[PDB]
């Protein structure tokens, strides 16, 4: 038995345009570990992206983080796509600066 | 405040790509301070928190040894438990471990801890009294009966009742300025409306530390448990957490509505209203 | 620092 990813994206810092910060995707609540995570850019990959080291809750299930610096604006659309053995395709979820 | 160490392992067999992965991480509390990865190009125990990288030589060299070891002994036990269960050498399985101290306010050993899972389900764990088993089920009765013949209840108790707090108190001390600082939320209420008649409130918890904390929506002083949306704690990347809670609300009727937080980092709790 | 290895044998699951 096998339990799908959690996942949740937002910054490490509020939003604002034209200011640096660090875009986080954070994957939990996932059985078995194996996982594919990308940010992206305007639907594209983001190079380079960096994830914590691999841990679990006290329920056993899994959780990372993946972070990378980038500089929000108000035209460019941020988002996290997960694949997991549970998911069929690959999840998106697009960042959202109130969430 | 109260204080705690756990190490986590995860063994992860993977056939037909090399021998069984082994990682290890250590924690004070929601900070993590080491790590080990059999995957490393150079399998070594690596520094996660500065305050741990005035140990000596002699510190790494000695966590590494004990990794390695333990690499090999998990692959031993990937061999074992695929057996108790009668399953094909074709799947991939995992078994983890998380055992460590707890320090109540005092600096006392509060009790410890040391359970296992195969595949994500408990499979055997000891008990409090440090000296007793608990196997989820016959397979786990297998390795109890060999962990009774051989004493090893006895050593996990010499560990978590001696080094487990002597060098989590030796931890606290060195890293002080943070391990012991609790970083308060920073608060704040939102107000969306998602319809002529309806209104989502959303109440913001940013920058804390611990990880621990209680937000919560009152409606005219009562809790709103079922009706509130509630996201997953998570962590910021400067050792702070995030959290958010939000209601969806009949216009008009904001103000009767309450956000409640309770965090250590706070002398008394916090209530706060959306403010217009 | 993490559990030591014992005077012996390690023992497996």
């Amino acid at each position: 038995i096998q339990r799908t990813p959690k996942i949740q994206v937002y910054s490490r810092h509020p939003a604002e345009n034209g200011k640096s910060n660090f875009l986080n995707c954070y994957v939990s609540g996932f059985h078995p570990s194996d996982i594919e995570v990308d940010l992206l850019k305007n639907g594209e990959r983001i190079e380079k992206v960096e994830h914590s080291d691999l841990s679990f809750s006290k329920d056993w299930s899994f959780y990372l983080l993946y972070y990378t610096e980038f500089t929000p604006t108000e035209k460019d659309e941020y988002a996290c796509r997960v694949n997991h053995v549970t998911l069929s395709q690959p999840k998106i979820v697009k960042w959202d600066r109130d969430m | 405040g109260s204080h705690s160490m756990r190490y986590f392992y995860t063994a992860m067999s993977r056939p037909g790509r090399g021998e069984p992965r082994f990682i290890a991480v250590g924690y004070v509390d929601d900070t993590q301070f080491v790590r080990f990865d059999s995957d490393a190009a150079s399998p070594r125990t690596e520094p996660r928190a500065p305050w741990i990288e005035q140990e000596g030589p002699e510190y790494w060299d000695r966590n590494t040894q004990i990794f390695k070891t333990n690499t090999q002994t998990y692959r031993e036990s990937l061999r074992n438990l695929r057996g108790y269960y009668n399953q094909s050498e074709a799947g991939s399985h995992i078994i983890q471990r998380m055992y460590g101290c707890d320090l109540g306010p005092d600096g006392r050993l509060l009790r410890g801890h040391d359970q296992s899972a195969y595949d994500g389900k408990d499979y055997i764990a000891l008990n409090e009294d440090l000296s007793s088993w608990t196997a989820a089920d016959t397979a786990a009765q297998i390795t109890q009966r060999k962990w009774e013949a051989a004493r090893v209840a006895e050593q996990r108790r010499a560990y978590l009742e001696g080094l487990c707090v002597e060098w989590l108190r030796r931890y606290l001390e060195n890293g002080k300025e943070t391990l012991q600082r609790a970083d308060p939320p920073k608060t704040h209420v939102t107000h969306h409306p998602v319809s002529d008649h309806e209104a989502t409130l959303r109440c913001w918890a940013l920058g804390f530390y611990p990880a621990e904390i209680t937000l919560t929506w009152q409606r005219d002083g009562e809790d709103q448990t079922q009706d509130t949306e509630l996201v997953e704690t998570r962590p910021a990347g400067d050792r702070t957490f995030q959290k958010w809670a939000a209601v969806v609300v009949p216009s008009g009727e904001e103000q009767r509505y309450t956000c409640h937080v309770q965090h250590e980092g706070l002398p008394k709790p916090l209530t706060l209203r959306w403010e217009p | 620092l993490p559990e030591p290895l014992p005077q012996g044998q390690a023992t497996a699951y």
